[PDB]
RNA sequence: GGUUGCGGCCAUAUCUACCAGAAAGCACCGUUUCCCGUCCGAUCAACUGUAGUUAAGCUGGUAAGAGCCUGACCGAGUAGUGUAGUGGGUGACCAUACGCGAAACUCAGGUGCUGCAAUCU
RNA sequence: GAGAACAGAAAUCUCCAGUAGAACAAAAGGGUAAAAGCCCCCUUGAUUUUGAUUUUCAGUGUGAAUACAAACCAUGAAAGU
């Protein structure tokens, strides 16, 4: 029934991981294969470090919602979860951080030109003729007009064209990162 | 001794098949429908083939599963046009067996004089009660060696069941 | 009013956010109460201006709903 | 969606120190606690050690030698029931709090599609909660079997849109008051109409009240009065089927009308008077209640939780003779009625001037309080079951909460972002539900003053709102046509 | 087909990394009590686990470019290695991959008494959980080999990080102690794993609030006797630390003003 | 002249912004609690649905009409 | 026969694969994928139908198995009432309710997460192989177990009634179905259409003289002595396990030397 | 010890051929009005547990069967590889000691254990 | 492999074995295999809102691109994806 068990050194925590890290004294004479008390002490030592972190943990900020159980992704109104901090301890990355990806002369170029990024309006445009909206590229885009417009085939020669136009933007793009 | 078990019909299977796709197979499809009772279902292409000119995915056979009692009724009709004598190759290694015949008109149509002389495949799968634990979904099984059916078992059930005319076993 | 969202005539009018007919706008629906599935509340929405402000003084928007 | 400010670097490095530890008190510090009844007024000089919160209850239990329970707050230091370290000589402010606990109410089990058009009124039976009638638009009542949450019986038979709906207070009969100038009686087992309708108003009817089952004699069946815009109320034989005597005198409608404990009837109308009634005198109107500046919308007694389910509990159990169920109702009214030390019950009344006024009509004719605030008008007033808390839905969005034995006022519910339409208490007295004219349904924790589950599902404005007797369903209607039901 | 679009964009770098898959590689010469103590330490891992089932000759100090290719094919980082001879017995490699290149080998042998899964009771339990650690034992905050060894089982263990905890998920505690303290020049006590499931009783001491708590031993009861070491390069770890970085006189006031202080 | 047009899209009839409930409380309960220090000054203000926060108590209600 | 080296190069799949019993990548999907970092353990009513009974049973998934938490089977409904028809429709029902009150009373919700109090019990249908079929009596044991206060989440669409060229179900054709609705239409229109067919199909109720209106009679009361006492009682021991095993040992084939 | 539901390990569990299976359970099995799905009530869905059957599934047992597995000091701290010296030879290369460090062969054994719940002569 | 008018070695139908002699964009480790293959059903997206990176001369607050997040959105009985 005691909960308020202490001991000489203070125990840090990690509550990010949930981790509290003991730094007392212990004994070769009471952890060695020798000792058959052995698994006895350990379980109370770690149930004292249990029970100091459950006590730091349980007396966390913690947050309570009003969402129903219906709701999007969260918790739900009955469950209060406590709110963990970071993790204090520095753990290694798994892989270095992406900032491997460079620079384009495109970016150069519309740095030095005044140049303004567009807005990212939408795929579907007006077709004046026809009064409907047509996307711009895509599943029957409006740049697939030539190639079953009724009026050397000049279709072909379009579609040619444009083919050749998108080996050129993959071209240039596969020398971007030569840069 | 056999606990009530025999060798039962599952199914037949009628196919049409034709060396193209036109109007021929809707025709077979209808003949088809009004043979067995249901709507029959075609035949994708399986590969492309120049000797007929196949193409993949284009429909080349119609096909109606049925069973039970009308399964029955309908083969009871077809070995009419075999007078109950069939090769006894058609007997499959798996109890399995089928037969052919160049016509519609004998096994029960009229003329119908669209409907021309077109042919047609019987083919009729015999397994004993318990050859669900193959087609069920859990705790799917194998039939086991003493209940698989053998090619001497549908000779002597067509035998004993409808006549003794098997050419050449 | 709380936002221009579309200018109609030109993308320059929407950066400038002037209002004309036929503009897009967001609003604050905060009165109107409306909740979305899920228990949240709406509290800006998209109005298109139905009027010609500059020649009726006010702007007169109708809401998307 | 906008979202809470995110912490700050420093927010995130205090977040990461050993913080909030709880005190764990330490076994030395006792200090005296004086014991005082927030019920009826003062009772010794004791010094308890500091100790947890039951054995308060047990004190008392030992004080008064009956070993119900306690709250133990006041000064509403932190007002708070370490249990009375520095939380709560001590100033200890008790009253008897409940016996069980109802579990707040989360899920909308489904919606059904039985109605035809909006719902418009609703009711729980006061035997069991496995069923229900609402009343809708489509000129019919349904009997719902909640537990099954499904369909029993149409109830069909006016011929325009039902708008009230009441379950017999010994939980026998069905009545339903309709935008035909007549109401109904029902079978709540077959689904056939008792017999013919009750021809009655020249107007719609508006509201339904019947005789607490303590009051009648036993052996007959409770009475119905029946209020209408032409501005009578009617008192029905539900037996003999007739207007047993009409109750006239309003100038304009009737809103509601309430069947007291005290033989005293209200009816609150449009005229922007209250006027109580007494049965025994053959209706005579005994008195007049006029501090109201606009149209008087709603009424609720102190008692009236009682009086809808006298002969019955949240246990639900049977009453076991109609002379068993008489004493248990009287024993239930005078639970919530002698409890301030006489048999002295209140009601207050919410009209459009904003506002409600407190009354005390068996001894007073002017109001007991000012109960003011709200911006708009005060759709729906209905005491705690206990009686000693008073809620307000009010248009402006808003709920309020009062002191239900002086009318002071005691906090504002807010969240609801339309009009509140309804208020359903819980069986306990710690919960509410309400209804608005934004979609969604809310329920409150009336001990934290705060909200507890936002209920959103209903795709339009709803008007209904009740929690069953033994609070483990509640159920809601509105223009959506389909009854949620909703449970813990 | 773009599912493989996702599988690269799901393997690739991120600002906040995923959790750390774990291998299970059985080298040689892993005898089958080594499988038992795979399957249990694992089973504490799963989800984020892949066990190879075949042999591997992989030797990890001698040629370290097959746990490289693993750690490639497999997105997995953190790995295990079956190993044992007459020389080190009942022997775990514990390795780790930053980028994919190595980070750490450690060479933790399991002495002879330890005990599985099935050596003990269960009681109700939920796989996939976060667990709480507990490191005992003054030398996991100085030493530089029990720094590796802490930071190696918090990052091997840790599961997915998150901000809020369900109390109803804490439900096991993992126990790591170290054999006893010492000092410089004396052989390296190893170190003993111990996984316990929390029970919670009343207590009244606190109030309701915080109960009091005690421990049920359940599953692989470990000894750990360290081996050798791959410290990663100093370069390698000052640059594995790096913040994804994601002010003065400014502050984000609560209700999201932004507020200069004039001073 | 431009071609003022505004294409069909469902973006439009969408919600732009929703404040949940418990967003509610916290900002209702933080408006009060707010102090303002006179060497504090404002760079930027939230966008926020002040309607569903700004409600203070009152004491007295209005006059009926 | 197969060749030596394709035994060898073959690997085996799981043991409740090679028999058809586990769909484990749904068992993957169920128990270890969550939709949140909260560390919410979580519970999975399973639902099984054998040719004769009916299992309905909350299960955790636990490091070292699955650990059963609740248990309610069909054969327990002769206690209640319904001694026969223990597949049907009406009987997924009653079992889902049974161990819906079953489990809401021994978790202590009827008749150590300090930090909130009282909490709803949600657990999720694991179905495992048969077909998501609308009308299946799977989501007939999925309905029981909702109505019954266990708080599973679920959908419209699956239970009877539910229209596909409509958008809504039909609540009168699912309330027939709870009540055994069409079995009792079944055996009106039987009894109206053959005689011997009703006779050899339903001699059980002949037998017991139930009829056909009484079977809503028969659920409603199943129902509420369901609800009022739905305490597991172990059978009775007429042998111990020892007599069981010693008779059970004795049609035994041993292995040899 | 049978058996079922959900599992852990995922061939000691697989495939190949025979025999046996009391009770319960599983199962095949009987019927299409309803929910439901197919070309086909075969699968799927439902209904009866009723007309039948342990024949099959399933479980066991047996096998000079094919695979698969375990331990070993079984090779062996060897082959191999890493580190010093007037060790050397025309050279490929190999002594001498010292850290890591195999596999085949060999002997012996094996051919499913196990967690939670329910039920059984 | 054994079968079935045409009908062969390659047309379609049937059973048995298949254990990937299937297609996983394929390096290449694993066989993901009641699927990541085939067919069917339903259905969008360059959505919205805020913060780190960019540019002034409209940075009007993300105005716009951009990073990330959150609200949604699609599907499913559901876990989830």
């Amino acid at each position: 029934l005691p909960v308020t068990v202490e001991k000489p050194i203070p125990v840090v925590y990690d509550l990010g991981n949930l981790a509290a890290f003991d730094s007392n004294v212990l004994d070769k004479n009471d952890l060695d294969s020798s000792n058959a008390r052995r698994e006895e002490k350990i379980k109370s030592l770690t149930r004292d470090n249990v029970q100091l972190l459950i006590n730091q943990l349980l007396s966390l900020p913690m947050k309570t919602t009003t969402e129903s159980v219906g709701g999007t992704g969260g918790q739900s109104s009955v469950m209060t979860l406590l709110q963990l901090p970071d993790p204090t301890t520095d753990l290694p990355r798994e892989k270095p951080l992406p900032k491997a990806k460079a620079m384009t002369k495109w970016e150069k170029f519309a740095a030095k030109k005044g140049i303004k990024p567009k807005e990212r309006a939408g795929k579907m445009i007006y077709d004046e003729a026809s009064g409907e909206w047509v996307p711009k590229w895509g599943y029957k885009g409006a740049n697939k007009k030539l190639d079953d417009q009724w009026l050397i085939d000049p279709r072909t020669l379009n579609r040619a064209e444009r083919k050749r136009l998108v080996k050129k933007n993959e071209k240039q793009q596969r020398r971007n990162m030569k840069n | 001794q056999n606990p009530m078990r025999d060798l039962k019909i599952e199914k037949l299977v009628l196919n049409i098949s034709v060396g193209e796709s036109g109007d021929r197979l809707t025709r077979a499809s209808k003949v088809l429908e009004q043979l067995s009772g249901q709507t029959p279902v075609q035949s994708k292409a399986r590969y492309t083939v120049r000797t007929f000119g196949i193409r993949r995915n284009e429909k080349i056979a119609v096909h109606v599963t049925v069973r039970g009692p009308k399964a029955e009724e309908i083969l009871e009709r077809g070995l009419k046009v075999k007078e109950y004598q069939l090769r006894d190759r058609n007997f499959s290694a798996t109890g399995n067996f089928g037969f052919g015949i160049d016509e519609h008109i004998d096994l029960g149509i009229k003329y119908d004089p669209s409907i021309g002389i077109f042919g047609m495949d019987f083919y009729v799968v015999m397994n004993r009660p318990g050859a669900r634990v193959t087609r069920r979904k859990r705790c799917k099984g194998t039939v086991g060696n003493s209940h698989k059916t053998t090619k001497e078992d549908t000779v002597s059930w067509f035998k004993q069941k409808y006549d003794a005319d098997v050419l050449d076993k | 009013i709380l936002a221009v969202k579309k200018n109609p005539q030109s993308p320059m009018y929407t950066q400038l956010g002037v209002l004309t007919k036929g503009t897009i706008i967001e609003v604050n629906v905060s009165e109107l109460g409306m909740v979305t599935a899920g228990g949240k509340v709406v509290w800006g929405k998209y109005a298109q201006v139905t009027n010609e402000p500059d020649r009726d003084g006010c702007v007169n928007a109708v809401l998307l709903v | 969606s906008t979202l809470i400010p995110p912490p700050s670097k420093k927010q995130k490095k205090e977040a990461q120190l050993p913080r909030e530890v709880a005190i764990i008190p330490k076994d030395l510090p006792n200090v005296s606690i004086k014991f005082q009844a927030l019920d009826t007024g003062d009772n010794a000089l004791r010094v308890p050690g500091a100790i947890s919160e039951k054995q308060l209850e047990e004190l008392l239990n030992q004080l008064n030698g009956t070993s119900v329970p306690y709250t133990f707050s006041c000064t509403i230091k932190a007002s708070d029931p370490y249990s009375s370290l520095i939380k709560p000589q001590i100033t200890l402010l008790y009253t008897p709090r409940a016996v069980f606990k109802v579990k707040p109410v989360t899920r909308s089990s489904s919606a059904i599609a039985g109605h035809g058009s909006t719902i418009l009124c609703s009711a729980f039976a006061p035997h069991t909660s496995s069923r229900m009638v609402t009343g809708a638009g489509d000129n019919t009542a349904r009997i719902w079997d909640c537990d099954t949450q499904t369909p029993m019986h149409t109830l069909k038979g006016h011929y325009n849109w039902v708008l009230c709906v009441s379950w017999s207070p010994d939980g026998e009969v069905i009545a339903t008051g309709s935008m035909d100038n007549t109401i109904r009686l029902w079978d709540p087992k077959s689904g056939q109409c008792l017999g013919d309708a009750l021809r009655g108003h020249s107007k719609w009817i508006t509201s339904l009240s019947w005789e607490p089952i303590h009051l009648v004699k036993p052996g007959s069946k409770p009475r119905l009065a029946s209020s209408s815009k032409d501005g009578t109320i009617k008192i029905w034989d539900t037996v003999s089927r007739v207007c047993q005597y009409t109750m006239s005198g309003h100038t304009n409608s009737v809103s509601c009308v309430k069947w007291g404990g005290q033989g005293l009837l209200y009816s609150g109308s449009h005229d922007r008077t209250v006027r109580v009634w007494d049965i025994n005198s053959q209706g005579r109107c005994i008195n007049i209640l006029k501090s109201h500046a606009h149209w008087v919308n709603h009424l609720s007694l102190s008692t009236d939780y009682a009086l809808r389910i006298g002969a019955f509990d949240h246990t639900g159990k049977k009453p076991s003779t109609p002379e068993e169920a008489q004493k248990k109702a009287l024993e239930n009214y005078e639970k919530i009625c002698k409890k301030n030390g006489n048999s002295e019950e209140m009601m207050v009344t919410a009209s459009d001037d904003y506002t409600m006024f407190l009354w005390n009509p068996l001894k007073s004719t002017k109001p007991i309080a000012r109960m003011t605030g709200h911006q708009k008008l005060v759709n729906h007033v209905a005491f705690s079951p206990d009686g000693r808390y008073i809620v307000s839905a009010s248009f402006d969005n808003s709920i309020k909460l009062w002191d239900g034995r002086d009318g002071k006022f005691i906090s504002t519910f807010r969240g609801h972002v339309a009009s509140v339409y309804q208020v359903a208490w819980s069986s306990d007295c710690r919960l509410l539900v309400s209804c608005s004219k934004d979609t969604t349904l809310k329920v409150w924790d009336v001990r934290t003053r705060k909200l507890s589950v936002d209920l959103p599902g209903h795709k339009d404005e709803v008007y209904t709102v009740d929690w069953s007797v033994d609070g483990k369903r509640v159920c809601s209607g509105g223009k959506d046509k389909m009854v949620r039901l909703w449970t813990h | 087909n773009a599912r493989a679009k996702r599988a690269l964009v799901k393997r690739e770098a991120k600002l906040v990394e995923n959790v750390k898959q774990a291998l299970f590689i059985p080298g040689q010469s892993c005898n089958k009590n080594l499988h038992d103590i795979m399957v249990d330490l694992s089973a504490l891992k799963k989800p984020d686990m892949k066990r190879f089932n075949r042999k591997n000759d992989i030797h990890p100090f001698e040629d370290m470019s097959p746990l490289e290719f693993f750690s490639e094919k497999n997105d997995c980082s953190l790995m295990v290695l079956m190993t044992s001879s007459k020389k080190r017995k009942n022997n775990m490699t514990f390795i780790r991959t930053f980028g994919y290149k190595i980070y750490d080998m450690i060479e933790l042998m399991v002495a002879d008494n330890f005990k599985l899964l099935s050596d003990f009771k269960k009681l109700t339990f939920t796989v996939g959980l976060k667990p709480m650690f507990t490191f005992q034992g003054a030398a996991f905050d100085t030493h530089p080999v029990y720094k590796q060894i802490k930071s190696l089982f918090l990052d091997f263990f840790r599961g997915e990080s998150t901000d809020l905890q369900d109390v109803a998920g804490l439900q096991h505690v993992i126990s790591m102690t170290i054999q006893g303290d010492f000092q410089d020049g004396e052989p390296l006590p190893n170190v003993l794993f111990r996984v316990y499931k929390l029970k919670s009783y009343k207590s009244d001491q606190g109030g309701k609030r915080l109960p009091r708590i005690e421990l049920v031993e359940i599953g692989p009861r470990l000894d750990f006797k360290i081996g050798r070491i791959h410290t990663p390069s100093p370069d390698m770890v000052t640059e594995a630390h790096k913040k994804p970085k994601q002010k003065k006189n400014v502050e984000l006031d609560i209700m999201g003003d932004k507020l200069g202080r004039i001073h | 002249i431009p071609d003022a047009r505004v294409q069909p899209d469902r973006r439009w009839f969408g919600n732009t912004r929703v404040i949940s409930q418990d967003a509610l409380q916290h900002f209702r309960s933080a408006l009060g609690e707010t102090q303002k220090d006179t060497y504090q000054v404002l760079l930027r203000r939230n966008k926020l649905p002040m309607s569903l926060l700004e409600e203070k108590d009152a004491d007295e209600s209005p006059k009926a009409r | 026969a197969k060749s030596s080296a394709y035994s060898s190069r073959f690997q085996t799949p799981f043991r409740r694969r090679r028999e058809g019993k586990t769909d484990y990548y749904q068992r993957k999907r169920l128990v270890t994928q969550h939709k949140a970092k909260y560390n919410t353990p979580k519970y999975r009513l399973v639902v099984r139908f054998t040719n004769k009974d009916i299992i309905c049973q909350i299960i955790s998934s636990t490091i070292t198995g699955d650990v059963v938490l609740a248990a309610a089977y069909s054969h327990e409904l002769p206690r209640y009432g319904i001694t026969h028809g223990l597949t049907n429709w009406a009987a997924a029902y009653a079992t889902g309710l049974l161990i819906a009150r079953r489990t809401l009373q021994k978790l202590g919700l009827d008749e150590e997460a300090v930090e909130d109090g009282p909490r709803p019990f949600k657990v999720f249908l694991d179905i495992g192989l048969q077909r998501t079929t609308t009308g299946a009596r799977v989501f007939g044991a999925l309905k029981g177990a909702s109505d019954g206060g266990l708080y599973v989440p679920h959908s419209e669409n699956r239970f009877p009634g539910w229209d596909f060229e409509t958008e809504e179900i039909d609540p009168e054709l699912l309330r027939s179905y709870i009540f055994g609705g069409h079995v009792s239409q079944y055996m009106e229109e039987l009894a109206d259409d053959d005689e011997e067919r009703f006779s050899e199909l339903f001699k059980g109720y002949l037998a017991d003289d139930i009829d056909a209106d009484s079977l809503e009679d028969i659920y409603t009361s199943a129902h509420e002595a369901i609800r009022a006492d739905p305490a597991f009682k172990p059978t009775e021991k007429k042998f111990t396990k020892e007599q069981y095993a010693a008779e059970s040992k004795k049609y035994r084939q041993t292995k040899l030397s």
